[PDB]
């Protein structure tokens, strides 16, 4: 009748994230964790019904029946761990209830940050502004003007070059595009 | 509280005779039926008015859906057992699950299956394994033990859920289950002379009756009458001896009674 | 052996009958239908513990199911209403008391009072900055899909006729072009990053593909809208 | 395949007194398989107004039932329980021992 888990969690790659789930149900027949990637089906991760910690690769699932509490622990965080994590409880009447899900966002470890705002021209000309190569501690804020559109921060991975970078795109001049966001003082404006 | 128990049985019969259900499942608290379901009604129904009065329609609807699935599971399992044994015709399959809550607060839990009236598979919730009686049961044990999550789920059900259900039902049925109706005890004399110590009108059915000689010696060759339901919710039983000063001793629900025979 | 559901995408006018199909060949006795909505997670609509029976979930009103056989569990919307706009998931498990759920791919359903507000996207590819190339020795291509409704699109990058995933990142969700409007059209961006030397090559071909799931002006049907750069 | 013969016990609800209304019980238990036929008899004739409990289950996998009828015992009237089961070659008749 009540399954609570945080809405969102953010941590850096290589680190740890513990996702808490508290439940209040009439009776208890087990607790499940599922992983759901954006636009994909949920997939089973773990089942706990006795007390204690169960380890499965980089993921651990803990249960305390007397506290009505579980956690899913994600160790040595990888970019591929960004997903929604759902806890679900099978109650005493065998009814399965899901929590709202926790979205986990993994921040890239940016080794050589080189923040800059670039102007990109249309291949069949229109332009867009690209804020890129900033460290993951930089937050990109939405624009005040309704006629100005700014995307969220995205991470791309250039696999063969073993290089990762953050970026946000803006469109409607590039000099004032990301003025509402706290951008570093060393940001390059060509 | 005295010791109490909660039990559920399942009975599956293949090719049953006309009017006989293929599947029946009944719940009990101590000697009292509390619930029933069969393949003809396809509805879980109360067997005690204190169950009907305290469990909302959602309980009966949810467990009816579960029992319709357990019924189909039982039919499939019995058909598979008959194939393993190369058996044709009518065979039976049974299951019994339950728990006890003892007077001292300790608990017990059990789960087992029978095929054609004999022990087939017995669950051990401490080693989390199935005890198989023969080669066919060994094949099933192999499949069931490969599902570790299911074994853990059954251990939790026996140790925690079953006990919580039992405490809940004991409260609903308190006026029946936790009452005491002391026995009405008499001695009758019936060239062989026998003394019969007869008790009736008692609840709970658990009673200890014995014959003693010259105070502290228990008499040899006592015959006992089974503890039988009188049909009104009370029980009756007896103990006899062939004929020294004799006394009948009766122990019921913490009270010891002595009838000295002149 | 698995579970599948169909259609994976549908736009429907309000008042129309619609059936979502779900089939599994795992011999699972228990089947379920869920809807998934922002901030509410998965909510059970209806369930079935075995062939020949069904029960109600948490949100059954406006829906019905049947379970004549083990393999199939169809979900019907007798008269679709806009509040039935959702992502639907079918699932199965060995039993209600045994096993984990196996989910279908999901079916995105959009129920609209009027189909006149549905529009396919416009797609434009923005060429890398010369300033980025000389500063980082890398080149970022930005794709922009704009003015589409509803928000069901699939964006992919194609380099020299082959789909690429490395150096690509797409916005997880489209943004509203008119946040005040309830029938607002959407926009989606994606970036593709390659080495400067790879972009400098005139033989290298880049294409942003946007798959739109759709139905005076052309019919806004399910179509692929693309933009190219050399 | 095991088969278990029923145990058949006939007795009154309350100690019997001639001319006082009582209940005649026939408790049939410990049998296997579950199909069984039980009749209560009065001077060899089958009693029509006979009720019974639902089939009940024991821990040893055997079954039990209680058949009962409201009656007024007389000094001369004879009562019995007639039971048939696969384990019995012929119907077993157990007389009420007053
Ligand atoms: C109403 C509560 C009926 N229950 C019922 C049960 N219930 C106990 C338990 O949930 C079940 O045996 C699970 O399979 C344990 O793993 N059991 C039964 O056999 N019949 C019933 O009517
Ligand atoms: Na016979």
């Amino acid at each position: 009748q009540n399954i609570d888990q945080p809405t969102e969690m953010t941590a850096t790659e290589g680190a740890i994230v513990q996702i808490n789930c508290t439940y209040q149900t009439s009776g208890f027949n087990g607790l499940f964790w599922y992983q759901q990637h954006a636009g994909e089906a949920p997939t089973f991760l773990s089942y706990n019904v006795l007390d204690g910690l169960e380890e499965k690769g980089r993921f651990s699932s803990f249960l305390s029946r007397s506290k009505g509490y579980s956690y899913l622990l994600l160790k040595e965080l990888q970019m591929k761990d960004s997903a929604s994590y759902l806890c679900a409880v099978r109650d005493g009447d065998y009814k399965l209830s899901f929590g709202a899900g926790t979205t986990v966002t993994v921040r890239a470890n940016i080794q050589n940050p080189d923040p800059a705002v670039y102007q990109l021209r249309d291949s069949k000309s229109k332009s867009v502004c690209l804020f890129t190569d900033f460290d993951s501690q930089t937050n990109v804020s939405q624009s005040k003007d309704s006629d100005v559109y700014i995307t969220d921060k995205c991470v791309l991975d250039m696999r063969s070059m073993d290089f990762k970078s953050n970026s946000a795109v803006a469109w409607s001049a590039c000099a004032n595009a990301f003025n509402n966001s706290i951008i570093p003082e060393d940001t390059f404006f060509p | 509280m005295r010791t109490h128990s909660l039990r559920y049985f399942r009975l599956g019969v293949s090719d049953p005779i006309h009017g006989v259900p293929e599947f029946i499942s009944v719940g009990y608290v101590d000697s009292h039926p509390i619930t029933t379901y069969d393949s003809v009604t396809r509805q879980k129904e109360p067997r005690a008015p204190w169950m009907a009065e305290n469990l909302a329609p959602d309980h009966w609807e949810r467990y009816t859906q579960l029992l319709r699935g357990w019924q189909q599971m039982f039919k499939v399992e019995l058909k598979r057992l008959q194939r393993h044994y190369n058996h044709s015709g009518s065979h039976t399959y049974q299951r019994m699950i339950g728990c006890e809550l003892l007077e001292d607060g300790s608990t017990t839990g059990f789960l087992q299956y029978a095929y054609d009236g004999q022990d087939f598979l017995i669950f051990n919730k401490d080693t989390l394994s199935w005890l198989a009686v023969d080669n066919v049961a060994h094949t099933i044990k192999q499949a069931w033990e490969a599902n570790q999550h299911e074994l853990l789920y059954q251990k939790n059900w026996l140790e925690e859920e079953c006990i919580a259900w039992l405490k809940r039902f004991l409260e609903y049925g308190k006026d029946t289950l936790q009452r005491t109706e002391p026995p009405l005890v008499r001695v009758n004399r019936k060239g062989v002379t026998a003394l019969f110590c007869k008790a009736h009108g008692f609840y709970p059915p658990e009673i200890y009756m014995t014959w003693m000689k010259n105070g502290e010696e228990i008499v040899q060759e006592i015959d006992y009458g089974d503890i039988l339901p009188s049909g009104d919710g009370t029980y009756q039983a007896w103990a006899s001896i062939e004929l020294n000063l004799y006394s009948c001793h009766v122990e019921h629900s913490g009270v010891h009674m002595v009838l000295q025979v002149p | 052996a698995g579970i599948t559901q169909a259609p994976t995408s549908q736009i429907l006018a309000a008042g129309r009958r619609m059936t979502l199909r779900c089939t599994q060949d795992m011999r699972h006795n228990a089947m379920y239908w869920y809807r998934q909505d922002l901030g509410l997670g998965l909510r059970l609509i209806h369930y079935s513990n075995t062939a020949g029976t069904t029960g109600k979930g948490e949100v059954p009103d406006g829906y019905s199911v049947s379970r004549a056989n083990t393999d199939d569990f169809p979900l019907t919307l007798a008269s679709a209403v806009p509040s039935q706009t959702s992502v639907y998931f079918c699932a199965s498990s060995a039993g209600a008391s045994t096993g984990e759920l196996f989910f279908g791919e999901g079916s995105r359903l959009t129920v609209l009072e009027d189909l006149k507000n549905v529009f396919p996207p416009e797609v434009a590819v923005f060429e890398p900055s010369e300033a980025e190339i000389s500063h980082t020795q890398k080149a970022t291509l930005v794709c922009l899909a704009t003015g589409f409704y509803p928000d069901h699109v699939e964006l992919s990058w194609w380099v020299n006729g082959k789909e690429v995933h490395s150096g690509v990142c797409t916005d997880p969700q489209p943004l509203k072009e008119q946040p005040a409007l309830n029938d607002s059209r959407y926009a989606l961006s994606s970036r593709l990053r390659v080495s400067a030397t790879f972009w400098q090559n005139p033989r290298n071909h880049f294409r942003c593909q946007v798959q739109f799931y759709g139905l005076d002006r052309a019919k806004p049907v399910t179509q692929i809208v693309s933009a190219e750069a050399w | 395949m095991i088969q278990r013969t029923p145990k058949i016990q006939v007795y009154s609800r309350h100690p019997a007194e001639n001319g006082k209304s009582n209940f005649l019980n026939c408790y049939v238990s410990g049998f296997h398989p579950s199909d069984i036929e039980v009749d209560l008899l009065k001077n060899g004739e089958r009693i029509e107004k006979v009720e019974h409990s639902d089939l009940s289950f024991s821990k040893d996998w055997s079954f039990y039932l209680l058949y009962y009828t409201e009656f007024t015992p007389t000094e001369k009237d004879e009562y019995a329980c007639r039971v048939n089961h696969v384990t019995l070659s012929q119907p077993k008749i157990v007389k009420w021992d007053r």
